């Protein structure tokens, strides 16, 4: 029982994951952003 | 390399025993002919209906 | 077909004691027409013979098959109604709605 | 609106079916996915609200890969996939295998597409079947199919398209064993057979074009061109129009004798036929030399009974008159004498369709020959006669007997083909 | 012009019509968000079968979201189309009924009735003219089953004068989920009987076999089945939304569909089903309509109408047809299998044509079939009741829900009398 | 939400604990420091700042096992009074364990239980580890089973048990203690998956091309087993599954709740990626005799009830497909009553493969829970075991010495005998 | 969909089947770490035949590798082309039959023969559609030719129907590498002519006459005859896996072959050879691969045609071609030999033009010919029998395992029948 040894290698390209991050911020803060005179006159 | 191969040996056995074609007409057919549209053989003219 | 009521799980669809469908796509086994017939398919580019291709060419290719680049595009998405349903090919890229009998008759 | 049905079993199906539509959709204005950028082609095509022709033809192998490379190729947009109908494996050059195995397996399948391919037209004619005698489906299967069609359809037309074995060349061991089982079959079911060889269409390509060393391509095209000029006359205006119904019944004196031969006339290519004169009394004369035809026999030892012109492109009826008249005066073109005067002459107003890539010229006349004639009856002796060498000592029967099939069968269409011998000598006797 | 409220129970029924209400917002050009992108003045004519009108402009849909289960709420809302359904229909509880018709109505699933039926009497009378209700639902759980009946009996105590559907999901008969599932089937077919007015039997099994056959498949989904159940379920309401020559509302099939008030279990199917290398070179005619509807592989039921009689059938057409070839090819069906259809009846085919088509198609037609085969169903229902109750196997959780013995022998004892019933006219 | 509280007591327990908790922390993104780099909800609760603490007791009688884990790897991810450790052990003894030393220890873990079940808002089930053949997870987790109940009430409790091996063995008073909390666990236990010490060495030196195994090399199946359990409560799929769907469809009767449990894909790396791992080939090797985690053999018994829990990309289809040919086989025997006989469960997450261990990561796994009434040939083994020992009266002092009458080992070797008559009359 | 399922014995035979994998793989471009990196799609479309795809795109073939001793099966896993094999298929045995057809019989190769028999119906029992199967192996020493025939014997048993093809190692005349071969040569051909439906043999010394003559080599390797076996025997199964115009599996190939089912010995040929200094003055014409073919000193077998006389002839012509120079030349190489064929069959030769060439070259072929001059290889092993078993010279090693006396007399009653009815066709 070691610290396990994350082999994390990247599956994506990292112009991909750039963009990717790039259209989230975008996308993310505007998901979050959609949600005088009486009759007689 | 397999089309210059085959280039080198255009003036052999290639000449007269082509794999799909049978021999080149161009020279025995005038100039540009345009094989496709040409209908050989006399046609009559049709007069005196 | 139904010979009885245990007649399918031995024919085809209902079967797990065979290899196919387990090869994936350009390998020719069981339901391969019916998989280049989908979308999907249809948009996967087609590579260019690239070097040593003169070997791999057969006489139905040099007789019948017409060899050039394909353009690839993409289709405009429409409604499915029923599974399989691929509504995006045929002519009109956009399907109006048909207009009623009185619509047509009564003008 | 006169409907053809063609059904290609085999891999000699296969192919000449490739080579035939190709014709035909280059015929009419018709791409290969099937778009035409007229009401001539309702024959061979239907119509589809998108647009949207597909043909009338079936497509029958177990053997799978000669109609996969078609489903790959560039006119599988053209064809129905449910009539592209395949199996799992060959029939290995067995009339047993493609008879009693899996011939019967598949035959509620291509009954099925031909009676969906029947529902969608008014009036059919007739149906085409493109077959290889000396095969192992093309006599197994084929040979099931159209007795299974007889007792089906009854009063239209069966007439198959057949390769005839090679006299000297052939490719297969057991092919008179086939051959001999599936001419037992269709003798008292099919109508008439129109068949053709590779030896003499080896010979044409060699001789009356320059092609040597031809692929079975430039045969296929010969055989899209004869086969479309027999249908000629029904999706094109003519003088005489020759319906699929009529050369059933002017060719074939007994049901038992329905054997003619077959010929192509201008069979020439463009630098011979542009010196060449092609007038009527020049090609018609071109049918009946014994080196232009599709068959290896020498007519002259053998006696004509029935012949059938079809003449296509811009030809006046006494041209031909003329030219037949001319035919009965030599000596050595000789009739038999129960038959009198027994020409079919048939006129169509539209020359032949050259094909790019194509070996054939574009010219102004064409005929297409079908003659029944008794020297078709040396080619059954000499296969009989090879039986009867390969039989007398058991050769390959045991691949035979343990399949489905009797020894008993083999005696049974022998001694029904050694009544074809006895039959054809007697309407050849001085009546 | 009739309204409709629809009703969801269980995961199977969540999952059914979600699909249900995408294939309807999608032929009535709905986009997911609720606004309006259509091409016509017809999508817009009746969308109050359906929808409510909320601000600005926007359709919400008329459907109450149940099942005990809290989990299966976040995959409707997070689906393809889950932003048009309003958060207020969604109900839920803590635990789901395990499998367990018992506590799904007597336990767990008879406090959260109050909820449920306050929605709907809230929303069934924000309605001008009610027409009905329909039910989406399995016959196999414990909260399609058990809430399900009886939200059924309790809605039909408020509201007896309107109409009651239910698309039922009954157990097919060889492939399986649940080990006691004729204890809940038999269960809910008994209380199916006296509280319905029409009840449409799916089998999950008959629409694999239409995948398989048919469509030509590999490997369809849950999604790839509730596709078929939804567009059969949007072909019997065509007429309530778009115009034709002959229109039919619910009542009216009902009317003219079951002649004795207990035999209301229909067979339904699907006409226009090719597969995808065989749908551009076939040509959408009512003889190739006609043809594979009655044929006896296409309804979504395991039962075969060659085994009994057709006591009345419906058939539902949608598109530009005409009217003369419709009902000579329903004599044409019903004439030549003269064995297949009950004698005493002068006319068994209900024909009725809606003049719009599905957007893309050019014509479809939907099924409803009235069988004597459909005791087919319920007998291998009750001979798997009977073989496991005998034995007192898996009973204790049904008991220990504050449940008796006769109950069981009770819905039996129904069950045995609907087979009979149906055994007069076979 | 769908949380679960699992309680480790004994050595096999908290050896079975520290690689369950590496699964399950390797399975989410938690650190050995808890920390991440919302479905873990199950095993972990959040603290305020960023820190994710299990959901678990550790408990044993002896420091020698449980200051082992507090000094390792995952020394911060545990809250430190949920390590329940005690000065003396009861020895290979149930009457110590049951009677002398743990009736005054039990009230700190039951604190500790109900400290963690204020937190607890969802609570669903009891995740218990423990031994069969010791004193302390035969006599302490019977006595935290027997008060658990009481406490609780209707809350259900899983069973993971290390039954006695047939053949091979550890101790040797294994039969009175494996026999005592037998009789005890009996009625308070909802369900109860025996697991065997030779069957999983089996399986290691056969499936697996790992040989001379340790105690590691079958935690790690362990503990992929109850991961397996547990996945239908955190992450979505076809088929939800949850702990009130296991009994409801598993047990037909109250006293017969002793399912076997079995995993199907073992294969190490250098064979797995030879194989086409469809669920078709190994929804069939769930019924090999070979793979069985009990030393028995399911065609000895008839089969009553199983339950299939998928991973990956199962498609409802093709387990539909694979499940109704595998009733077309003639070695497999049904019971009359159970016509159908399954329940099927598919979640969408792969299997969680651990760095360093003997498993390949794969994309298709199942696990199965298949009631026979071969279990019964289980019971006969250490019956025999204990009446031709007990009749020496061997052993007996310590237990009639603790705080144990001598009448509770004739009540607990009756009990068996009635299990024993009753997995009979089922099988008619 | 007409797969076959490979099975190598002996180390003579594994050796081949490692080469056979080397030269598949590298014409259907599979990389040694089992991936795909060819140059066509025409490749991959009929990969059934050899390959089975696991997970993850690797295709794994269909070998089933056993042998008695591990030594040669290390070697066997070999560097390019050992990994792609599966671990389970490789079935191993501690003490190696040692030139013992009674071991790898009786108390060696039963014991085995069940745990690969298991191996072999998993693999096919899991086919679409079996065609045959192919097992490579010599019958010169123990483990092969012991071991191997019992595989056969238990594999004609459970498929009557399917092919068995077997590529056979006969021992040389001039050279041989043991002295007890004539005893298990005799012993495995017994059980060979009953069981299989076509055998081809293969001569060391042809192989080394070939090495020597043709290719111009001075001292050749082992590699270098697998590597030529391999040829010869991927190029009888490509009209199956390549699309052409003329097509031939392997019934095709014995259907026209064998026209009785116990003279089924053929010897084979292998058309475009050439050496390094004579490459370059040879055109690859269809007329110099006819006339290599029906070279004597071109083939694999030491019995020349000179002899005896055709049965029948196989030609699996490849590459593109004209069929016109196929026929004209078959039909000359009959006319201009006509005291060389029987007279009994018109024709007696068959071709079948594939259109996918061999790796590199354009044109090429394959020969399969039963000639009658094959009874001269089995005369001179029965001499060496008569001479050998007389004085029971190592009768030692075979009475003292389980067998009898009476054992070898019908070995030997088999061979004088098989030549004494292959002279009648003289
Ligand atoms: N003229 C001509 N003959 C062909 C063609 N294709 C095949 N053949 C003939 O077919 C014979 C071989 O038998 P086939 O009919 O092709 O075999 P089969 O019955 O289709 O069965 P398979 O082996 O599965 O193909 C050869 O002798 C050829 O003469 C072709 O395209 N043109
Ligand atoms: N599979 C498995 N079994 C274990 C493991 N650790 C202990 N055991 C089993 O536990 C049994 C005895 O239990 P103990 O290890 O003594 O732990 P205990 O139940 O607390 O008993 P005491 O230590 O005496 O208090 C032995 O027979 C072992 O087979 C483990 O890590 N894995
Ligand atoms: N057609 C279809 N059937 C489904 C779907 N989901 C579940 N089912 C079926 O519903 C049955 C179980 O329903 P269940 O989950 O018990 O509903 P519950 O009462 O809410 O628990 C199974 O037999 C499934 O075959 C779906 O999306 N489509
Ligand atoms: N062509 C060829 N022959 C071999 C090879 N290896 C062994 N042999 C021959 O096989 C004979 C020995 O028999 P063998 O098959 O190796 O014995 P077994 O495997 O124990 O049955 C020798 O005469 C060798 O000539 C090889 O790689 N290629
Ligand atoms: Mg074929
Ligand atoms: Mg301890």
């Amino acid at each position: 029982y070691q610290p396990p040894k994350s082999h994390c290698q990247p599956i994506r390209g990292k112009r991909e994951a750039i963009l990717e991050m790039l259209l989230r911020q975008q996308i993310c803060k505007e998901v979050q952003a959609e949600q005088v005179e009486s009759v007689t006159h | 390399q397999k089309m210059k191969d085959k280039k080198e040996s255009v003036y052999f056995s290639n000449q007269r025993a082509p794999l799909g074609k049978s021999h080149d007409q161009t020279p025995g057919l005038p100039k540009g002919l345009d094989i496709l549209n040409t209908t050989f053989g006399t046609a009559i003219v049709r007069e005196t209906s | 077909t139904d010979w009885n009521d245990m007649s399918k799980f031995f024919q085809y669809g209902w079967r797990c004691n065979t290899n196919e469908d387990a090869y994936s796509n350009r390998t020719l086994m069981g339901n391969w027409n019916q998989e280049r017939y989908d979308l999907k398919n249809i948009v996967q580019p087609k590579p260019l013979p690239s070097q040593f291709g003169h070997y791999f060419e057969t006489t139905y290719d040099t007789s019948y098959n017409n060899r050039r680049p394909l353009s690839t595009h993409r289709f405009k998405r429409e409604p499915h109604w029923f599974p399989g349903h691929q509504p995006e090919l045929v002519p009109p890229p956009y399907k109006c709605t048909e207009k009623s009998t009185y619509m047509t008759s009564y003008s | 609106m006169r409907e053809c049905i063609s059904i290609h079993v085999g891999q000699a199906g296969v192919q000449i079916g490739n080579a035939c539509w190709e014709l035909y959709c280059l015929e009419h204005g018709i791409q290969p996915d099937g778009q035409m950028p007229d009401d001539s082609f309702n024959t061979f095509f239907s119509e589809t609200g998108a647009g949207k022709h597909v043909p009338r033809a079936v497509f029958v192998d177990l053997e799978p890969t000669v109609v996969d490379e078609v489903r790959t190729g560039t006119y599988r947009q053209l064809f129905h996939p449910e009539q592209l109908i395949t199996g799992k494996e060959d029939a290995a050059n067995n009339y047993a295998r493609g008879h009693y195995t899996i011939g019967k397996e598949i035959v509620d399948l291509v009954l099925d597409r031909i009676r969906k391919l029947a529902d969608l037209c008014t009036g059919l004619q007739g149906f085409l079947i493109f077959h290889s005698f000396g095969g192992g489906t093309g006599s197994g299967f084929a040979s099931l199919l159209m007795e299974r069609l007889s007792v089906d359809y009854g009063k239209k037309s069966k007439l198959e398209f057949a390769i005839y074995p090679a006299p000297q060349v052939s490719t297969a061991v057991v092919e008179p064993y086939n051959s001999i089982l599936t001419t037992h079959t269709t003798l008292e079911h099919s109508d008439c057979a129109f068949m053709v060889d590779n030896e003499a269409i080896y010979d044409i390509c060699r001789r009356n074009l320059d092609i040597e060393r031809p692929t079975y391509t430039n045969l296929n095209r010969l055989i899209g061109q004869i086969v479309s000029s027999i249908t000629a006359s029904l999706r094109f205006d003519g003088a005489l129009n020759v319906d699929l119904t009529e050369f059933q019944t002017n060719l074939v004196p007994y049901p038992r004798i329905h054997f003619p031969l077959a010929t192509y006339a201008p069979v020439i290519s463009a630098e011979k036929a542009y010196h060449e004169q092609l007038s009527v009394a020049e090609i018609t004369n071109a049918c009946f030399e014994p080196a232009n035809q599709m068959v290896k026999c020498d007519p002259r030892h053998g006696k004509y009974m029935a012949c059938c012109m079809l003449y296509r492109g811009d030809v006046v009826p006494k041209d031909v008159n003329a030219a037949i008249a001319t035919i009965k005066t030599k000596r050595t073109i000789q009739f038999v004498d129960w038959c009198p005067t027994g020409f079919k002459v048939g006129i169509n107003y539209q020359p032949p369709t050259v094909v790019p890539g194509g070996d054939l010229a574009k010219v102004q006349r064409a005929v297409c020959m079908l003659s029944n004639t008794t020297a078709i009856a040396e080619a059954w002796a000499r296969l009989d006669h090879k039986l009867d060498l390969m039989y007398a000592k058991r050769a390959f029967v045991h691949w035979y007997v343990g399949e489905g099939m009797e020894e008993g069968e083999f005696s049974e269409a022998r001694e029904d083909l050694a009544a074809l011998e006895k039959d054809y000598e007697e309407v050849g006797v001085d009546s | 012009m009739r309204e409709i409220v629809h009703l969801q129970a269980g995961q199977c029924g969540n999952q059914i019509g979600a699909k249900f209400w995408e294939v309807i917002s999608d032929e009535h050009g709905i986009d997911p968000t609720g606004t309006y992108h259509g091409d016509s003045d017809l999508q817009l004519e009746r969308i109050n079968v359906y929808y409510n009108e909320a601000t600005g402009g926007k359709y919400v849909p008329r459907a109450v979201l149940v099942d005990l289960e809290p989990g299966t709420m976040d995959s409707v809302r997070s689906g393809p189309f889950g932003q048009i359904f309003r958060p207020d229909n969604f109900v839920f509880g803590q635990s789901g009924a395990g499998n367990n018709w018992a506590k799904g109505h007597y336990t767990e699933g008879a406090e959260l009735v109050d909820s449920v039926l306050d929605v709907v009497r809230k929303e069934a009378e924000s309605c001008d003219c009610l027409q009905g209700f329909q039910l989406t639902h399995s016959l196999g759980g414990g909260t399609g089953s058990g809430m399900g009946t009886l939200l059924i009996s309790k809605i039909r105590e408020e509201y007896p004068d309107r109409i009651m559907n239910t698309f039922s999901v009954v157990p097919s008969p060889k492939v399986s989920d649940t080990v006691v599932e004729p204890y809940n089937a038999t269960l809910s077919v008994h209380q199916l009987v006296e509280n319905t007015d029409e009840t449409y039997c799916i089998d999950n099994e008959a629409l694999y076999d239409i995948c398989f056959r048919t469509l030509k498949l590999t490997t369809p989904t849950y999604g790839d089945l509730n596709h078929l159940v939804s567009a059969t379920m949007s072909g019997v309401t065509t007429c309530l939304r778009f115009p034709g020559q002959l229109n039919a509302d619910l009542r009216k099939l009902a009317v003219n569909m079951v002649p004795f008030p207990r035999l209301h279990f229909f067979m339904p199917g699907f006409a226009p089903l090719t597969s995808r290398g065989s749908q551009q070179y076939r040509a959408l005619t009512v003889p190739e309509l006609t043809q594979q509807m009655f044929d006896a592989k296409n309804m979504m039921a395991a039962c075969d109408p060659r085994h009994g009689r057709y006591l009345t059938v419906a058939a539902v057409f949608r598109g530009r047809m005409s009217m003369k070839e419709v009902d000579e090819q329903m004599l044409n069906v019903q004439n030549k299998n003269s064995s297949y259809f009950v004698e005493w009846i002068p006319n068994n085919v209900k024909t009725a044509v809606c003049d719009i088509p599905p957007r893309g198609l050019k014509m479809s037609a939907t099924f409803i079939g009235n069988s004597t085969a459909i005791q087919e169903l319920f007998k291998r229902i009750s001979e798997q009741f009977t073989a496991m109750f005998r034995r007192k196997a898996f009973l204790h959780w049904y008991t220990g829900e504050g449940m008796d013995e006769m109950e069981f022998t009770e819905a039996e004892s129904n069950m045995n009398d609907l087979v009979s019933e149906y055994q007069q006219y076979q």
